[PDB]
RNA sequence: CACCAACUUCCUAAACUUAAAUUGGGUUAAUCUAUAACUUUAUAGAUGCAACACUGUUAGUAUGAGUAACAAGAAUUCAAU
């Protein structure tokens, strides 16, 4: 499946780590059914955890519309432009309350293979090891077999 | 001897798209400065041709005409005259041949 | 059409010019033979002696025929002419740039017309001034023997009792069966051969469960070289230009051959008594009868043979 | 069925503004159900892609298969409604930008075999079709230089990294 | 086995028309409707000079009553009011709003504002076609010119002198016939008419009546070539 | 192996070679001008020289009448073989025969065709194909370099 | 500086075209009848003053694009780029005509234009070269002519084998841009104006407005290139396939002015010879050609 | 005088310890009915309830293959000579 996906390479959306942290995760959509069955754990996180997530990502504005639904549904934009949507379908607070934590703390950046655990933008500090290095000059730079 | 395997497209695409199989492009081909019309080079061109057999089915209708059955060949020589023309003294002791439409251009 | 068209020597002349262009690249073809009729005064090349291990030039000839000779003990021998033809010295290469410890001369035969050769062919002649040759062929020469393009080869450049090589394209057959290229037997006429009279029988065995590379099968026969080794010459006729080899040559009347001494171990250096740089006759040192003969030869107009 | 290559013609693009390049117009024409192998059409189709439409014209005119006066006869359909209908202003002004041959509709049969034995024949028809394009031919392409594989090359190697590291 | 050959059968003209068939005439149960008349009753011959004119006509209307004014008659024992004197301007409206249309292609509000003689005179031609008319200023107010009546219609010809802007396009936006935005004047004659019985009818644009006196127009930007006569072999030039 | 053979197989055999080839050398007297595929009429063009050749012995000779006999099959065309067609061409050496190629058979089999006819007939002439005049540029500058060579020795 | 009269001298051949183009107003439409032999009776509408002898043939087919050299309108040479003006006849000429004199004299002079632009281009800015006149010499002659006052300074040399083998090569490099033949029929005054510093164009482009009725001149330009011509040119650079630059000759009585006369020889891509007949008519070509 | 090497074992996070006829258990795709839901869902009740394979059945389309094989005597002035 490797051969058969993309790949990427392991990076961050703008340095956020560099000068300050920014959380990326920057809107909430939750759309509910007032009386459904499917979408009662989904209530229940507005009722008790929707307040309390919001005080806690003061960036991220969250926004519940119960209206005539059948299925419950969960839309993340983050500030790179991806889009994320969840089926809430018949779900509990405690799994709700789960993934909208997982959201918040994700990138944009996209899920596939990562080449390489690791990044560097400055790889070497004492020099990029090039054939020369740790070969010998010789007197006059006289190639081999040069007579002069 | 039946085949052992059934023989895949990207095989097939390579036998019969192969430049060996493929319609050559013709070089030889010109115009004819009379009709402009188009032509090989090497071979007559197939409009002028055309009106010149045309005429001359007019003319073996006529002959036929004149000898009114078979076994009539002349022994003597054959001249066509058109209307307007009358034989000369060259053209004494000659089957005629005459022919209602007036002397063709091309026809001397 | 702004396309590829297609052209010819003779599209674009009028009836007039067409008479004209050929009588006028004729003429070319005359004034630039005889100007390199004279090679020993036009700057030849230093004439080196012969010494043992030399190699010399060879001719590129024309096939006239076959006819019957007798010798003075009366046996008949059947005997092939080869006419030299405008043979010209082309290309000279070095020991080096042939790669071989010898070095390499290229001799041309039988001028032909100039109106359906590519340009680089002709361009080729143009610099070397000779109208154009049928065919190239190279012989290997020795340093001692290396002669200066330009210069024409008679046919007095080989002597009666030298044997000689002549190599050429042997008669084409096309397409063949596997009996009458290879001489298989075949199968039975009648007794219940089914479908099988000329057919090739078995491959090969069934363990290698493949067929050997070489096998000999059905396929295109002859228009091949092939080379025939220590043909005598029995005559010479200087004033054609005809050379009597002993035997058959391969090839169809009119083919053009390759003669050039023979190559066999006995004959190893038997050029020490002809013309060891090549026959000149612009040097004139002595003038050749019309026809040479091998002594053993029964020429005719001699008195009939009597073994007495 | 489907009939799409009909209604290529009938799009309509918006007044083009005054500083724009002028569009080439195109032209779509097809035949339908020609009693012949589109295999066999695939070659005469082939043969004329990118050509002139004199140039095709010239071509087909000395071909000795069916197809080739069948093709001939679409080209000149083509050609003539280009400028009575979409504002072709010259005749001569004209490229085979696309043509193919398609499958058709086809009739299952018997062949006769010779010990009471048959098979199943198939009467094949096919479909032709081209898109003409106002305009020279484009330019034929040109083979790539011993400098230019050479510089390719070259870029090659400098896309090399070192793999499997920092 | 095998399966069998059914011959399974824009479609029956072809069909009859291989095949042959007596196609005998069908008397039309209900009467075809008509709205309008192909044509004009009588087709109002311009007076010469009646352009480059940078009321004297209507007097001559005026003397025509004779022939005009007893229509004017019928036209208002169907109506009772249609008077000339207002007719001008809302002619002029239907004129221009009819024009307008053509800009959307709003082809429904035709129907409603031309004849069925003048929707085929108007659209045909222009079919995969953008089209962009402009109406400028009108040098001079309209005037009727001819009122004519004969299943009762009338026409009432009017005279209009306005000047306008055409740039009609191909599919490929590309410009065929006009300038960007460019006014000219135009002098056309056009002739209105109406169903006077229908109690659902009213005034609609009929068709327009080119004096012959009238300068050329002006031509398509690209070139055309006229083939000559096509010769088979037998024929020769003339 | 068919190197040397000068002869074309056609027909059921060789006896029906000859009849195919003697009922077209019997329409090309008759008429003079005749349409057949490029191979058979190539094929009958030797016969169609040489009969004229037998024809200029002359009436009195047997060996004439007797060859005509036996390819005319209408007995009519005798007469003009003799009386016609040999003094027309005595002053040539040879040569009788024109043969042309025309465009290919519309006939779904699309065989390659020529026309095939004796010199000097009474037919409308055939749309040959004519070389350039002297007027063009190549042959003025071949025109200019005859001049000069003529004229200077 | 050469550069300078360049962009000088073609800013003026720009202006004059966009002055005439701009002066004539609207589309008008004008009827030329096709009375050559092939498709008669055909009539093209077209917009004066813009279209060409070339749009015409466009219309026909391609056959008529790459075949026609020039056409007689209202039997009169007109260059196929040339703009028509008036309803008239018009024919097309080929080089394979019957009588291809026209077409041969049209070929003749556009050929020498060629060879003054590579020459002019050829030597080094240091030196000075200027152009004269273009010989009017019968085809007959075996090659057209190409007079030329160099500077004193190369008074003494003589072009070597590989130096006209080199002016050739720039032919054939001239060739392979396709350049058409621009053309355009202009007053005396700018003609002057293009060419005042050369004495000998000046005096030349006087007598062609002397014999004319009014001061009209024939302008044609190559690329930057740009010259006064005897008549029509030929519709495009790429017509020619065989160029030769074959022999100089300085002029004998060129005392005051050393004048050198370049000859050449070339052959159309419809008329192409084989490779020895070049020969024969390039050695020909070789010899100086007096002017009759 | 050693190195290399099978998650054998350690390490971070986890996990709790071995051909296959047969046996025990936990879920589930689809459709219908009851009652709800209202861009396609929930709890129950049901069933012709899930196919990479039976020289499976029907239909379609390939491969072999544009291959094996098939056909009209000639010319002309053409229900003709
Ligand atoms: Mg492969
Ligand atoms: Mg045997
Ligand atoms: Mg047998
Ligand atoms: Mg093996
Ligand atoms: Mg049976
Ligand atoms: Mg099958
Ligand atoms: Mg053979
Ligand atoms: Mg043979
Ligand atoms: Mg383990
Ligand atoms: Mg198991
Ligand atoms: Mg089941
Ligand atoms: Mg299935
Ligand atoms: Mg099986
Ligand atoms: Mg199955
Ligand atoms: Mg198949
Ligand atoms: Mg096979
Ligand atoms: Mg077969
Ligand atoms: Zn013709």
């Amino acid at each position: 499946t490797g051969r058969g996906t993309s790949s990427r390479f392991l990076t961050s959306v703008l340095h956020n780590g560099l000068g300050r942290y920014v959380q990326q995760l920057q809107r909430l959509s939750l759309s509910l059914s007032r009386d459904a069955p499917s979408s009662r754990g989904a209530r229940e996180f507005v009722e008790r955890e929707v307040t309390d997530f919001a005080r806690r990502n003061p960036g991220v504005v969250v926004y519940v519309n119960p209206r005539p639904c059948a299925m419950p549904r969960i839309v993340a934009e983050y500030l790179n432009g991806a889009v994320r949507e969840e089926n809430v379908n018949s779900k509990s607070v405690e799994e709700i309350k789960s993934l909208v934590q997982k959201l918040a703390d994700q990138s944009g950046l996209d899920v596939i293979r990562i080449r390489k655990p690791f990044h560097t933008d400055n790889p070497s500090i004492q020099g990029q090891w090039h054939p020369f290095t740790n070969k010998r000059t010789a007197l006059h730079g006289l190639r081999p077999r040069e007579l002069r | 001897a039946a085949p052992k395997n059934r023989r895949t497209i990207e095989v097939n695409r390579c036998r019969r798209r192969n430049p060996q199989k493929l319609i050559k492009i013709k070089n030889n081909i010109d115009i004819c400065p009379e009709c402009g019309h188009l032509k090989q080079k090497h071979v007559l061109c197939g409009y002028c041709y055309e009106k010149v057999r045309q005429e001359t089915t007019k003319i073996r209708q006529q002959i036929g005409a004149q000898e009114g059955g078979p076994f009539r060949a002349p022994s003597v020589e054959t001249m066509v005259l058109y209307t307007g023309e009358k034989p000369s003294e060259k053209d004494q002791g000659k089957r005629i041949v005459e022919r209602n439409i007036k002397r063709p251009s091309w026809f001397t | 059409l702004h396309s590829k068209s297609s052209t010819w020597w003779d599209e674009h002349l009028s009836e007039e010019n067409l008479s004209f262009v050929k009588q006028l690249v004729s003429d070319e073809n005359k004034t630039q033979l005889t100007s390199k009729l004279n090679p020993l005064k036009d700057e030849p090349w230093p004439l080196h002696p012969w010494e043992p291990g030399s190699f010399r030039v060879g001719l590129i000839a024309l096939k006239l025929g076959m006819m019957p000779l007798w010798t003075k003990d009366g046996q008949k021998h059947a005997v092939t002419l080869l006419q030299v033809q405008d043979c010209h010295v082309l290309k000279y290469t070095p020991k080096e740039d042939h790669n071989g410890k010898i070095a390499a001369l290229t001799v041309g035969g039988k001028t032909v017309s100039r109106f359906y050769k590519p340009d680089s062919r002709l361009e080729f002649y143009r610099d070397l001034g000779l109208p154009p040759k049928q065919i190239h062929k190279i012989f290997h020469v020795t340093d001692n023997a290396v002669i200066k393009p330009g210069t024409p080869l008679y046919a007095a450049h080989f002597r009666p009792g030298q044997y000689v090589d002549v190599t050429a394209k042997t008669i084409g057959k096309g397409f063949q069966g596997v009996m009458k290229r290879w001489g298989f037997k075949g199968q039975p006429a009648s007794h219940g051969q089914t479908k099988t009279h000329r057919r090739p029988g078995a491959i090969s065995t069934g363990d290698i469960a493949r067929v050997w590379p070489g096998t000999k099968m059905p396929g295109r026969m002859g228009n091949q070289n092939r080379t025939v080794y220590g043909l005598k010459v029995w005559r010479v006729n200087t004033k054609h230009n005809i050379i009597y080899v002993n035997g058959s040559v391969p090839g169809h009347k009119n083919c053009l051959v390759k003669i050039k001494d023979s190559t066999l171990p006995a004959y190893k250096d038997s050029c020490k008594n002809l013309p060891f740089p090549t026959y000149f006759p612009d040097g004139d040192e002595e003038e050749l009868p019309e026809d040479l003969f091998d002594e053993s030869v029964w020429q005719p107009s001699e008195p009939s043979i009597t073994f007495a | 069925i489907s009939r799409k290559w009909e209604k290529k013609n009938k799009i309509v693009y918006p007044p083009q503004l005054p500083g724009e390049p002028r569009r080439p117009a195109e032209i779509y024409h097809c035949r339908r159900q020609i009693k012949y192998s589109k295999d066999k059409m695939w070659y005469l189709a082939k043969m004329i892609r990118g050509m002139s439409i004199d140039q095709a014209l010239a071509q087909l005119e000395f071909n000795d298969k069916k197809g080739a006066q069948i093709i001939k006869e679409v080209l000149l359909e083509a050609q003539d409604m280009a400028v009575r209908d979409h504002n072709v202003e010259f005749r001569s002004n004209l490229h085979i930008a696309e043509s193919t041959s398609g499958r058709g509709q086809c009739l299952k049969r018997i062949r006769y075999h010779g010990r009471g034995r048959f098979g199943i024949m198939e009467k094949v028809y096919c479909h032709y079709f081209v898109k003409l394009v106002e305009g020279p031919p484009p330019p034929p392409e040109v083979p790539k230089t011993a400098v230019d594989h050479a510089k390719d090359y070259i870029q090659q190697l400098r896309s090399r990294t070192i793999i499997h590291t920092l | 086995r095998f399966r069998p050959p059914t011959p399974e059968p824009k479609e029956f003209l072809e069909y009859a028309r291989k095949a042959g068939l007596v196609i005998p005439q069908e008397r039309l149960e209900r009467p075809i409707h008509l709205a309008c008349t192909a044509g004009i009753f009588d087709p109002y011959v311009p007076p010469e000079g009646d352009a480059r004119m940078s009321l004297t006509q209507r007097t001559e209307r005026l003397r025509k009553n004779a022939a005009s004014q007893l229509a004017i008659r019928k036209i208002r024992e169907f109506d009772a009011n249609f008077k000339t004197k207002d007719f001008p301007e809302k002619a002029k409206d239907i004129f221009i709003e009819a024009h307008l249309c053509l800009n959307n292609s709003d082809h429904d509000r035709l129907h409603t504002l031309v004849t069925e003689h003048c929707f085929p005179d108007m659209v045909w031609d222009l079919k995969y076609k953008t089209v962009r008319w402009g109406f400028v200023e009108s040098l001079e107010p309209a005037q009727v010119v001819h009122v004519r009546c004969s299943n009762m219609y009338g026409q009432v010809t009017v005279r209009l002198h306005t000047r306008q802007t055409l740039a009609i396009y191909d599919r490929f936006g590309r410009l065929m016939y006009g300038q960007e935005d460019v006014p000219k004047d135009v002098l056309e004659y056009v002739v209105f008419e109406r169903h006077l019985m229908n109690p659902y009818g009213s005034w609609r644009m009929h068709a327009k009546i080119v004096p012959a006196w009238a300068p050329p127009k002006q031509p398509i930007l690209k070139t055309l070539m006229i083939p000559g006569p096509q010769l088979k072999p037998w024929e020769e030039y003339e | 192996i068919s190197h040397g053979r000068v002869y074309r197989r056609l027909g059921l055999g060789p006896e029906s070679r000859i009849h195919l080839l003697r009922n077209l050398l019997t329409g090309l007297v008759r008429h003079e001008r005749i349409e057949a595929t490029w191979a058979r009429a190539d094929e009958m063009r030797g016969y169609a020289e040489k009969l004229i050749d037998y024809g200029k012995l002359g009436d009195t000779n047997e060996r004439a009448m007797r060859m005509a006999d036996f390819w005319l099959t209408e007995k009519d065309l005798i007469p003009k073989l003799f009386k016609v067609l040999a003094p027309r061409f005595q002053g040539q050496n040879g040569n009788y025969t024109r043969m042309l190629q025309i465009p290919n058979r519309k006939e779904q089999d699309r065989a390659k065709m020529a026309v095939i006819e004796y010199k000097g007939n009474y037919l409308p002439p055939l749309p040959l194909p004519h070389r350039d005049s002297n007027l063009t540029l190549l042959n003025q500058l071949l025109l200019g370099l005859q001049q000069d060579l003529h004229h200077n020795q | 500086s050469p550069t300078e009269l360049t962009e000088m001298r073609n800013d003026l051949f720009n202006r004059e075209k966009s002055r005439q183009l701009s002066l004539t107003p609207r589309t008008e439409k004008i009827e030329v009848k096709h009375v050559g032999k092939t498709d008669p009776g055909t009539v093209f509408v077209m917009n004066k003053n813009i279209s060409t002898p070339y749009s015409c043939a466009m219309h026909l087919s391609e056959w008529y694009c790459s075949k026609s050299i020039l056409a007689l309108v209202d039997g009169q040479p007109w260059d196929m780029y040339k703009p028509l003006t008036k309803s008239c006849e018009i024919k097309f000429l080929t080089f394979k005509d019957p009588d291809p004199k026209e077409v041969n004299k049209a070929y003749w002079r556009s050929c020498a234009m060629m060879l003054g632009c590579v020459i002019e281009r050829a030597f080094k800015d240091d030196y000075v070269v200027s152009l004269v006149r273009a010989p009017e010499v019968p085809v007959i002659a075996g090659a057209f002519c190409y007079d030329v006052t160099l500077d004193k300074r190369l008074d003494e040399w003589m072009p070597t084998k590989e130096n006209l083998r080199s002016f050739t090569k720039d032919a054939h490099a001239l060739i392979y841009r396709d350049l058409p033949f621009e053309t355009l029929d202009v007053d005396a005054r700018v003609a002057l104006e293009i060419f005042q510093h050369n004495k000998y164009k000046v005096d030349f482009i006087e007598e062609k407005a002397s014999q004319n009725p009014e001061r009209i001149v024939k302008l044609h330009r190559i690329g930057d290139f740009i010259d006064v011509s005897e008549g029509p040119l030929i519709p495009r650079t790429s017509v020619c396939f065989q160029y030769e630059v074959s022999a100089v000759h300085n002029l004998n009585p060129s005392q005051p002015n050393l004048i050198r006369r370049f000859q050449g020889l070339s052959l159309p891509t419809h008329l192409r010879a084989q490779f020895t007949i070049w020969d024969k008519l390039v050695e020909r070509s070789r010899k100086m050609v007096t002017e009759d």
